[PDB]
């Protein structure tokens, strides 16, 4: 809810300090809100992109 | 290296007119950016009155 | 396209379980995964699992709630996958061939394919 847009505006950032409140469902709610294709989200864990 | 432009920071308190102090002084790491931008050169910034 | 084997497929009946299935390229090999998705015009069309290529997450619903499903055979590779109760309405097209996609992932609004294709002509909604 801050400092954000649409896709033409979107938000860039990178920083090894935290990850944002999207993991908050990856402990035991694991939706398919981790849209990922190709991959699964455990193989992040192991390794990442 | 490698893309991670990191940088490292220490303070100590001294009493000095010219020319650096004797000791040993460890730099803990501050922070790391992985911007990996090509470096070739650097200049310093200071404030004028 | 060369129809792939099946041990059972099409639209869903009310009531009890069907063990959709298709048969899988590789051979002996269960790290593949999945998609069962019907495309056809119109909103009669129901979100369906999908099964990731490492296999340890099951299903939208994780494994916490989910089964595992069976991807390995010995005659013929093959995935099994069980179905959840949904309504018998149905009017797509079933065609159980060679995937057209085979970057299985997580993701949602991924689709099997965009638009239609050869398969049988069986509805039962108009």
């Amino acid at each position: 809810a801050t400092r954000f847009a649409s896709v033409y505006a979107w938000n860039r950032k990178r920083i090894s300090n935290c990850v944002a409140d999207y993991s908050v469902l990856y402990n035991s709610a694991s939706f398919s809100t981790f849209k990922c294709y190709g991959v699964s989200p455990t193989k992040l864990n192991d390794l990442c992109f | 290296i490698d893309g991670y432009f990191k940088i490292y920071s220490k303070h100590t308190p001294i009493n000095l007119v010219r020319d650096l102090p004797q000791g040993f002084s460890a730099l803990e790491p501050l922070v790391d950016l992985p911007i990996g931008i090509n470096i070739t050169r650097f200049q310093t910034l200071l404030a004028l009155h | 396209q060369v129809q792939l084997v099946e041990s059972g497929g099409g639209l869903v009946q009310a009531g009890g379980s069907l063990r959709l299935s298709c048969a899988v390229s590789g051979r002996t090999i269960s790290t593949f995964g999945m998609g069962w998705f019907r495309q056809a015009p119109g909103k009669e069309r129901e979100f369906v699992a999908t099964i990731t290529r490492d296999e340890d997450m099951l299903l939208y619903a994780d494994s916490v709630k989910g089964r595992f499903t069976i991807s390995r055979d010995t005659a013929k590779n093959m995935v099994f996958l069980q179905m959840n109760s949904l309504k018998i309405e149905d009017t797509a097209l079933y065609y159980c061939a060679v995937r057209r996609d085979s970057s299985w992932g997580y993701s949602r609004q991924s689709t099997e394919y965009d638009y239609w294709g050869q398969g049988t002509q069986v509805t039962v909604s108009s």
